[PDB]
């Protein structure tokens, strides 16, 4: 049952996460400079609300 | 006896409505014409601050504002041309080569 | 006020660049001379460079109501001229290749340069719009001087129209902060505001949109977008002064804003600032882990990087070693990626015309470009803050300052950012010394090796001894 | 003063909202003149005649003369036969985004101290001794950065 | 002020019968009468040269209508300022930007 050592997939968890997390920030890089506009305006929004609620 | 307050709503007014022209139209030309609006919101925005207080800071602003205007338009208008020289179409959304 | 010799004096870089503007000019006026005018650019940029001496020698002091000389602007004046030499100097071996009119580059380059210099001693809102606008406009030209290139009329097109919506924000932000204090100079922001309503809803809306500005101009997150796209398509010694010297500029006069403006002891700017800290720390590592092109790996890089700068400048209000963790930093991050986009500009020179590709193939370089392949992994070895390197030292003086200040999630996003970028960094580097299966002879190709030589080897000397950049970061402490 | 300021920005805005709604760039061209027009009104309603003199001047006499020149250039093309900015599903999105941060805006407005604007004179004689004094490196900077806007813009508008 | 608002009332009735005029003019030529290329990117150049140095004009008009309060200082600013403008201009005409012909 441990000859596959499962602590050391356990703790080759975070590398697997951060595979995917950066496969799906990576989408945002479609090249698009419509979205890259609209993204802007998107961090703008949420820059001015976390501003305002703070 | 004119309030502040409706001068700095009058211009981002115009800024949202060059910010939702320049996103919601694909038309480079259309993106250019957006980005002067808000551009000369913001101008107008300084004019209001300025002549709040009395200084003449807010033209002299409105001036380096204008001047930036005058350059990113010439700049942008010369890129636009060569895009249309290159591909014979505006859509912004056909040069999207360089992507991930 | 009134102008003095001492005031002009003290202007010694910014008439400098500027005489070298006009005299460049009236050169290619003359006759278009490629060498003549790289000659002039850099001999102009070098006095610039050494007239810095007679600054620093003529004393801290405020020349306009919108410059202030001290040694942080001589410091970071410094860090611009040795980015624009660095430039024009990739630049002169990459613009051999190029069949249009090279000379208008270094003329772009110094104007450039001379925003810049302006950011560095900007001590006024209408200082830091013109001398964001004075170096994005020149970019514009820059980014896009090979428009025959696809790659590089798109990267143009996008940098102009995402530069141009950012200085529209950051410039509705200057009208609100405007309305609001009444006043445009970095100290009068909040002033009259007391009895703890610092937190004023039209001054802070305000210095969020300059927020949304700047850090569009720092390449932050959620504005950082732009940044892999725009470091590919432009040229390679454009991708190097874009990398150094506008985020080293930008991220100065940043720091004089929230240095002396009352309001940057905020506390909703100080979280919304944490908070994009730690995203683009993240966000700019998570992005890099499947790069294969190493101009897109170098943009994420920034991103990356940038955060730990701010990470860096939130800590600004309580530790007052803040301002020599930046200049230490910077000084790192300067002469890193100068050597990285450096290798990249002089394995992408001459220009080999519009029509053919422009990728870097950067596997098995050690077999035929060993110095180039050992300064190349020796700037990535200090990007991921391996000790020896000067990169490691920013790092820690970073991680310092998150300590001392007890920004705790700071800390973790640095641990957890730098154990991604080891990931890739690395990565970048065993590639280098792999096998590849398949794939000069001039003073200017020499030069730019030698200048990226010099990079690595103060980039190893100061990781094993740093004190002497601390000493000089030290000197360079500004008005109070 | 009043009356005039309110419908200048009534007209700015009304004309704003269909040049970025048209299809037609000329038309498009034509509105964002008389918003600017408009603007400059608003200028001189607030007292800021030498704003406004360049409004018209510059930004509705040089700007828009160039905008103008582009066009007729361009010939304007597979524009008119879309009208993809007008479907529901590409502009909803985008008009809620600003609506948002609009409305966010403007409650960071309403919550400031007013004395209303006088609506002073401000003549173009305290501007230029004020742009050679307190902004001296303004004016010379904001030179160069006219000539970096000239320089590219030659270097990329060419034909060859 | 009485007679600055008659001014702005005489001014305003000049607009309107301008306006009025002319609209009346185009109705009565309506009314009356019975009824039966790729241009060349040097357009784009000059009217760039004229938006860049208009700008350039605009600070210098804001310059001559206070000259004798800037001093002789206001003088040597604005002639290092007409300098780089003359330095421009020299550029743009030696390398054939404002040639017209070829
Ligand atoms: C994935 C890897 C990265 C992991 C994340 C990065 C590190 C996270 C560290 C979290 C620290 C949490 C601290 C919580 C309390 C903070 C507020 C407080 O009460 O602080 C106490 C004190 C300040 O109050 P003072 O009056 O100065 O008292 C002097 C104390 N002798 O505070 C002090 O004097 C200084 C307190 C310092 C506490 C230690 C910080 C570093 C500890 C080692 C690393 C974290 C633990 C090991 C790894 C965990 C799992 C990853
Ligand atoms: C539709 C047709 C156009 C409608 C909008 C423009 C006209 C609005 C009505 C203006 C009537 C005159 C008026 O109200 O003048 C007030 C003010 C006079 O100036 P001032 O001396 O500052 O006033 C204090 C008096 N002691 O006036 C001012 O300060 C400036 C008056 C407005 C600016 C000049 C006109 C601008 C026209 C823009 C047209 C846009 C395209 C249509
Ligand atoms: C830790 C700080 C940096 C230290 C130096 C890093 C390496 C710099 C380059 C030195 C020369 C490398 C030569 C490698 C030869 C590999 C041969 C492999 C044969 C299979
Ligand atoms: C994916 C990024 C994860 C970052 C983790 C950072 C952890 C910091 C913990 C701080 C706790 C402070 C408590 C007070
Ligand atoms: C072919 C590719 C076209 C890409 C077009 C991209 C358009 C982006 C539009 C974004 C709209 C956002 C609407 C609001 C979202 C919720 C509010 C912001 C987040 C809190």
């Amino acid at each position: 049952l441990l000859k596959r050592d499962p602590l050391n997939s356990m703790m080759n968890i975070p590398a697997v996460l951060s595979r995917f997390a950066g496969k799906g920030l990576l989408l945002s890089e479609n090249g698009y400079l419509r979205w890259y506009v609209a993204s802007m305006s998107i961090g703008a929004v949420v820059v001015l609300a976390l501003l305002m609620v703070l | 006896m004119i309030p502040l307050q409706h001068g700095l709503i009058l211009a981002a007014i115009l800024f949202v409505l060059g910010l939702t022209g320049l996103v919601i139209r694909r038309n480079l030309l259309f993106m250019l014409i957006g980005l002067e609006i808000m551009i000369n919101a913001s101008a107008l925005a300084f004019v209001v601050a300025g002549s709040y207080w009395g200084q003449t800071d807010g033209q002299v602003m409105y001036i380096l504002a204008i001047s930036l205007a005058a350059a990113e338009a010439s700049i942008g208008l010369a890129l636009l041309l060569q895009l249309h020289r290159r591909r014979q179409n505006l859509n912004i959304d056909s040069v999207s080569e360089m992507r991930g | 006020m009134t102008i003095t010799p001492q005031n002009l004096i003290a202007l010694l870089p910014l008439l400098i660049v500027g005489l070298t503007v006009v005299v460049v000019m009236l050169s290619i006026a003359w006759r278009r001379n490629h060498f003549l005018n790289a000659t002039l650019s850099v001999i102009g940029l070098n006095a610039a460079l050494v007239s810095l001496w007679f600054v620093g020698q003529a004393g801290a002091m405020d020349v306009t109501p919108l410059m202030r000389v001290d040694g942080f602007a001589m410091l970071y004046t410094g860090l611009v001229l040795l980015a624009s030499l660095a430039t024009c100097t990739f630049a002169y071996p990459w613009l051999e290749g190029y069949n249009d009119n090279k000379d208008e580059f270094y003329l772009l380059v110094l104007i450039a340069a001379l925003g810049g210099i302006l950011l560095a001693n900007a001590n006024h809102l209408a200082s830091l719009f013109l001398g964001i606008e004075l170096i994005s406009l020149p970019l514009f030209g820059l980014v896009g001087y090979a428009f025959r290139q696809k790659r590089s009329l798109e990267a143009s097109i996008k940098y102009t129209i995402l530069s141009a919506a950012a200085s529209s924000f950051l410039l509705f932000g200057m009208a609100l902060v405007y309305a609001q204090s009444g006043d445009l100079s970095f100290v009068a922001l909040g002033k009259n505001l007391g009895d703890g309503m610092l937190n004023e809803p039209l001054l802070l809306a305000g210095f969020g949109l300059m927020i949304v500005g700047l850090g569009f101009k720092l390449s932050l997150v959620p504005f950082h977008l732009w940044t892999p796209d725009v470091y590919q398509g432009a040229p390679a010694p454009v991708s190097t002064f874009l990398a150094t010297a506008s985020k080293i500029a930008i991220f100065g006069v940043v720091m004089r804003l929230f240095l002396y403006a009352p309001v940057g002891d905020s506390e909703a700017i100080r979280v919304v600032l944490a908070i994009i800290a730690f995203a683009s720390i993240i966000f700019g590592n998570l992005m890099a882990l499947s790069q294969t092109n190493i101009k897109r790996l170098l943009g994420y890089s920034s991103i990356s990087h940038l955060g730990y700068l701010l990470v860096a400048l939130i800590a600004l209000q309580t530790g007052e070693m803040s301002m020599e963790a930046v200049g230490v930093y910077l000084a790192g991050y300067l002469f890193s990626s100068l050597g990285a986009f450096g290798v990249v500009s002089l394995m992408s020179s001459p220009y080999r015309g519009p029509d053919a590709d422009s990728l870097f193939s950067y596997r098995g370089l050690f077999w035929h470009r060993p110095i180039l392949a050992a300064v190349m992994t020796v700037m990535m070895l200090s990007l991921a803050g391996i000790p020896m390197t000067l990169g490691f030292i920013g790092k820690f003086y970073v991680l310092a300052v998150g300590v001392q200040a007890h920004l705790w999630w700071l800390v973790g996003a640095v641990v957890v950012g730098s154990a991604i970028g080891l990931y890739y960094y690395l990565r970048v580097a065993v590639s280098l010394y792999l096998h590849a299966p398949e794939q000069p002879s001039n003073w200017q190709y020499s030069a730019g090796g030698i200048v990226v030589l010099i990079s690595a080897l103060l980039v190893l000397v100061l990781g094993v001894w740093p004190q002497p950049l601390i000493s000089i970061v030290r000197l360079a402490m500004p008005l109070m | 003063m009043e009356f005039a300021f309110y419908i200048c920005g009534l007209i700015a805005i009304l004309a704003t909202l269909r040049v970025i709604t048209h299809t037609n760039p000329v038309h498009a061209l034509l509105y964002l003149i008389i918003s600017l027009l408009a603007i400059s009104g608003v200028f001189f309603s607030l007292g800021a005649y030498f704003a406004g003199a360049l409004e018209i001047i510059v930004y509705a006499g040089a700007i828009m003369v160039l905008f103008v020149f582009v066009v007729m250039m361009l010939n304007l093309s597979e524009i008119e036969q879309e009208r993809q900015w007008l479907k529901p599903q590409v502009w909803i999105g985008p008009a809620i985004l600003s609506a948002i941060m609009l409305v966010v805006i403007v409650y960071a407005i309403l919550g400031v101290n007013d004395q209303g604007i006088d609506g002073t004179p401000i003549s173009a004689k305290a501007v230029g001794i004020t742009l050679f004094g307190p902004y001296v490196l303004a004016v010379e900077l904001a030179s160069m950065l006219l000539l970096a806007g000239l320089v590219v813009a030659f270097h990329v508008g060419r034909e060859e | 002020s009485t007679e600055v608002i008659a001014h702005h009332w005489a001014f305003a009735i000049f607009l309107i019968v301008a306006i009025g005029l002319c609209c009346l003019m185009l109705v009565g030529g309506w009314f009356l009468g019975g009824r039966a290329l790729r241009l060349s990117a040097k357009f784009y150049l000059v009217a760039m040269f004229f938006v860049i140095f208009d700008v350039e004009a605009l600070y210098l008009f804001a310059w001559s209508t206070s000259i004798r309060e800037s001093g002789w200082v206001g003088f040597v600013e604005a002639a290092i300022f007409i300098f780089v403008l003359l330095a421009g201009l020299v550029y743009l005409v030696r390398i054939g930007a404002l040639d017209w012909t070829p």
